[PDB]
RNA sequence: AAACUCAGUUGACACAAAAUAGACUACGAAAGUGGCUUUAACAUAUCUGAACACACAAUAGCUAAGACCCAAACUGGGAUUAGAUACCCCACUAUGCUUAGCCCUAAACCUCAACAGUUAAUCAACAAAACUGCUCGCCAGAACACUACGAGCCACAGCUUAAAACUCAAA
């Protein structure tokens, strides 16, 4: 055989497995990259929270929030905090595109958690609300 | 010309073909040349439908030593 | 467009050069060149077809008449007075390989 | 006169207009395979004529029936039907 | 004219699917259509999670009515199917095969447009 | 309202996660995704958005175009066969 | 032929009379509306 | 409005349409069919009613019939679409057309466009 | 900085708006129209034809009654400023939406009137190659003047029509 990118179909014989578990069963970590922050949150399959944390959580303040240090430092503290709760397989899902969108997850890697599928979750409105107008300066 | 036809279905049928095209030699004559003589002439002789008069010069050049490979 | 009388037709796209009107061009060209020639008249073979340029030159030089078959510098006919001198004498036909 | 002189007709060795894979097929909203065969695997976007090489008729037609597939409860808007990506890939889209 | 009727059910045993159809089936006679065929597409997960009187439904069972009846009476049958708990979803259409398949001669290659601009060197 | 984790996802190989998260980032802008995001955090007027499509599709073109003059003559860019002549 | 093809027709339409048996043999059975097709335009149809 | 049993124009004249099934007959009928087959019989049965050719259908009074019945046709949609406005201008303009017709018809033939006038209850009236 | 004590996952949930398709150039008289279904439906094959009527006419706006996601004149803060406005940030209103009427203005522009015809000897320039026939509308230096007056209009700081005197040798 040889390694597909797209997910394992649920309610599918799929034989992958990760530390003896489905895909359906590994716990999603939530990544909202705001323009000005980055908040993590750390799910069980049965959308039960483990761990959260975000820029401002880890004690960055204004500016400071948005930056990919910051992201990182989230990152790192929910994976620690996601450890200590029995955490080790995560998929990641990601909305919106924040300075930190790549960088908390350079975090949620270093807290020692496996990444195995990444997932955009980007709010893409075909076309709903009208956005606010474009800044002059 | 008239003979355009037939070269048209001849090429649709078998291709180019081994014989390459000698253009130096004015006098030179391709497959698809003696097949539209074949038929010419046996249109000539009185046969008048166009698939008979194709099939009958293929089977003629065939006798005659002549590789009409087929594609289709 | 000046050239659609001279066709003989299209084959395939391709532009076929009616030769029946070629003989007669051909005909009167040839003769012209020969009575020029005959006047002891200059003649000047012209073409920037790079391919050809020696073989033209030789054949100038072969009929005892001149050849430019290299760049074109401008002036060389409309201001011939100043670039060669005032006494020179222009060529009294010009024979245009590649036009 | 004489016979060869050309004579006037249509271009016999004209060879026929490529036609689109879809040309003189049904294309219906409820072959949800079909339909999906257009479609990005990740996100459900409608691919142009550019990619799927069809004609502005079966373009239009293609992206009418997934429209209607879509607002019919027939085929996912925002992916593809995972059931339907082993089918033959006949878009012109390269993702690696 | 002739209407082709999509219609997601919700999922259930067979005679509760066999008496919703029937009561879909003979709403549509009442209402004065000609049922020329009934065909199953089958049971399968819907695409979505279609909520429909105030209850969310994942799976349904596709089926296809198609029929031949007055244009006046096709909203009509679309308010009942609006009332009718266990029709998931259903839409009525112009039936597919009445649109004729017209002959598309191919991708003609039309090139550019040509002469946009006039023939002075620029 | 749809299944979660089949849209957008993309399955880690061997645990290259930078390798994955490029390549979804890979088929979000070819899908035009980015753009979209993008474009819709400030409105843009209609006219601005149809001024801007014109240009994107003259842009195009006359890029296509330049693209296959240069292919075309290319061929010419050989050696020169007649050197000195 | 139309009118008679029409004909034909409407005695396997669906009416009171069998609407039991008709809803019954629906129910029974299935009917598969997707194929797909090749880059060579050859229509691939499935299995069922 | 013609009945709607009344058979298509299309099926009118197909032999042994009266022999055929009661279902048949109503999948034919103008109950099954959208409102263009309905003012094509109305327009048929005007141009038999009036015009002395309803062969002819090029001439001048064919013209002012099926004029006439895309006015009641856009009157009737008008009925219940009153914002239409799209339709209220196809409505004038079809009205100002059939005026400019029967003026030519009144000039032309005078018989024939009383004839008309009769059968399609049109009140000709000279403009202001 | 102000203000919110809310934020995140999941679920339920619109009278708002209509990704991708659309690298398409279609429909309509124009304005305009890009989610889906259904009904109704897209005048006239002989052309032209409104200060002379009928019917339309984006956005903004008025009147009345609703709808509340978002957006947003105005306003209130926050910064900033010597102070204040604008820009930036936040909250919010008329308004954008629906229903029923009004208003009838746009760079309402393909800035190229409708119809018919020609490609033959090009054409001040630029723009979208040059013309012919025919008809309607319009123009006769700039500015005064999308003005005054008169008249009409559901219009009341409005729209349409539209001058003159003084002045200039230019525009
Ligand atoms: S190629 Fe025939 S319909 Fe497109
Ligand atoms: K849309
Ligand atoms: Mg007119
Ligand atoms: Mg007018
Ligand atoms: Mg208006
Ligand atoms: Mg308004
Ligand atoms: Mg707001
Ligand atoms: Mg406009
Ligand atoms: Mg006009
Ligand atoms: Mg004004
Ligand atoms: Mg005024
Ligand atoms: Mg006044």
């Amino acid at each position: 055989t040889k390694f597909s990118i797209y997910p394992p179909i649920p309610g599918e014989e799929s034989s992958l497995r990760w530390a003896g578990k489905k895909f359906e069963e590994i716990p999603i970590a939530h990544i909202k990259a705001s323009h000005n922050n980055t908040q993590i949150q750390v799910v069980s399959a049965s959308n039960e929270p483990l761990a959260f944390a975000s820029c401002g959580t880890e004690g960055f303040r204004n500016a400071k929030k948005g930056t990919g240090i910051a992201a990182q430092t989230a990152g790192i503290a929910a994976a620690a905090r996601a450890k200590q709760k029995g955490v080790i397989h995560i998929r990641v899902v990601v909305k919106g595109l924040g300075p930190g969108r790549l960088s908390a997850m350079h975090g949620l890697i270093m807290g020692g958690l496996e990444v195995i599928s990444i997932t955009d979750n980007t709010p893409i409105p075909h076309n709903g609300c009208r956005p606010r107008k474009a800044r002059k300066l | 010309y008239h003979e355009d036809r037939i070269r048209a279905k001849f090429y649709s049928v078998y291709g180019s073909g081994q014989r390459a095209f000698d253009l130096f030699n004015p006098n030179f004559k391709s497959t698809c040349q003696r097949f539209v003589e074949k038929y010419t002439e046996l249109q000539k002789l009185g046969e008048t439908d166009e698939e008979k008069l194709f099939v009958e010069t293929g089977k003629a050049l065939l006798a005659e030593g002549v590789i009409l490979r087929r594609v289709g | 467009r000046f050239m659609e009388p001279y066709i003989f037709g299209s084959r395939l796209d391709h532009d076929i050069i009616d030769l029946e009107q070629t003989a007669t061009h051909l005909q009167l060209a040839l003769n012209f060149t020969a009575h020029m020639a005959y006047r002891k008249g200059i003649i000047l073979f012209i073409s920037r077809n790079r391919q050809f340029s020696y073989l033209i030159e030789n054949m100038a030089r072969d009929c005892g008449e001149y050849a430019h078959t290299r760049y074109f510098r401008g002036g060389m006919l409309t201001n011939a007075r100043l670039l060669f001198g005032p006494t020179v004498r222009l060529p009294d036909l010009i024979i245009f390989l590649h036009t | 006169s004489n016979e060869d002189l050309p004579i006037s007709m249509e271009n016999p060795y004209k060879e026929p207009l490529k036609k689109c894979i879809l040309c003189g097929k049904h294309v219906d909203y409820k072959n949800v395979q079909l339909l999906s065969q257009f479609v990005s695997p990740f996100t459900g976007c409608i691919y142009g004529r550019h990619i799927t090489g069809l004609c502005g008729k079966k373009q239009k037609e293609i992206t009418k029936a997934i429209k209607r597939a879509q607002i019919m409860g027939f085929m996912p808007v925002t992916y593809k039907d995972p059931a339907y990506l082993k089918d033959p890939k006949v878009c012109n889209i390269r993702y690696r | 004219p002739r209407y082709e009727l999509a219609l997601i059910l919700k999922a259930m045993q067979r005679p509760e699917t066999a008496a919703t159809l029937k009561r879909t089936i003979e709403a549509l006679m009442d209402r004065g259509a000609i049922v020329r065929d009934l065909e199953n597409l089958g049971e399968r997960a819907l695409p979505y999670r279609i909520s429909a009187h105030s209850q969310q439904h994942n799976r349904g069972g596709y089926f296809l009515v198609d029929f031949y009846a007055p244009t006046a009476a096709v909203e009509s049958m679309v308010e009942h199917l609006s009332r009718d708990i266990d029709v998931i979803r259903g839409n009525i259409v112009k039936h597919p095969l009445t649109q004729e398949l017209k002959e598309c001669e191919g991708i003609v290659p039309v090139p550019l447009a040509e002469k946009l601009y006039s023939t002075k060197k620029r | 309202k749809h299944l979660k984790f089949i849209a957008r996802t993309v399955m880690v190989q061997e645990g290259n996660v930078e390798s994955a998260y490029r390549t979804l980032n890979r088929i979000l802008t070819m899908d035009g995704l980015i753009e979209d995001i993008k474009h819709r955090r400030y409105y843009e007027k209609p006219c601005r958005r149809r001024q801007r499509e014109s240009y994107e599709r003259c842009r195009r073109i006359y890029n296509m175009e330049m693209a296959r003059k240069i292919n075309f003559l290319m061929r010419k860019n050989r050696a020169d066969p007649w050197q000195g002549c | 032929r139309e009118v008679l093809q029409l004909q034909e027709e409407v005695k396997n339409f669906i009416t009171r009379e069998n609407l039991e048996a008709r809803v019954e043999a629906a129910l029974d059975s299935r009917k598969n509306y997707n194929w797909a097709i090749t880059r060579e335009g050859l229509v691939v149809r499935p299995q069922r | 409005d013609p009945p709607p049993s009344t058979l298509l124009k299309d099926y009118q004249n197909v032999p042994g349409i009266e022999k055929v099934d009661d279902v048949v007959k109503r999948l034919l009928s103008l109950e099954m069919a959208n409102k263009k087959e309905m003012l094509k019989i109305k327009q048929e049965q005007f141009m038999k009613k009036i015009v002395a050719n309803p062969e002819d259908t090029r001439s001048l009074e064919a013209r002012i019939i099926a004029l006439s019945v895309k006015i009641r046709s856009y009157e009737e949609h008008l009925e219940k679409h009153r914002k239409d406005k799209a339709h209220k201008r196809y409505l004038l303009m079809s009205i100002d057309q059939r005026k400019k017709m029967l003026k030519n018809l009144r000039n032309t033939n005078y018989d024939v466009f009383e004839k008309i006038c009769w059968g399609l209850g049109i009140e000709y009236t000279f403009p202001p």
